[PDB]
């Protein structure tokens, strides 16, 4: 607040795409029930997998 | 007599306001809104 008489009423953005971008992220990774699942590329080695 | 004294009076109240408030810009309207920036 450089001065009294100013009110420096400050603008919230970078908290703003702070939240907007978490958001997706979260909806993107941690939307499922499960994190992650492996996958093989041969059958000798599905056992193994899951 | 009349003008002399009118013309010194002049004088004298024209000094009483040179003195005032003047060593500065007249811009920038002062903002003493409140403590609620």
């Amino acid at each position: 607040p450089v001065t009294a008489g100013s009110s420096s009423w400050v603008d919230r953005t970078v908290w703003e795409s702070v939240n907007g971008t978490l958001q997706d992220i979260i909806n993107v990774f941690c939307s499922g029930d499960e994190a992650v699942t492996f996958v093989a590329d041969n059958q000798q080695d599905s056992d193994a997998a899951d | 007599w009349s003008a002399l004294g009118k013309a010194i009076l002049d004088e004298m109240v024209e000094q009483n306001k040179k003195q005032e408030y003047s060593g500065s810009p007249i811009a920038i309207p002062n903002n003493m809104t409140r403590l609620q920036s």
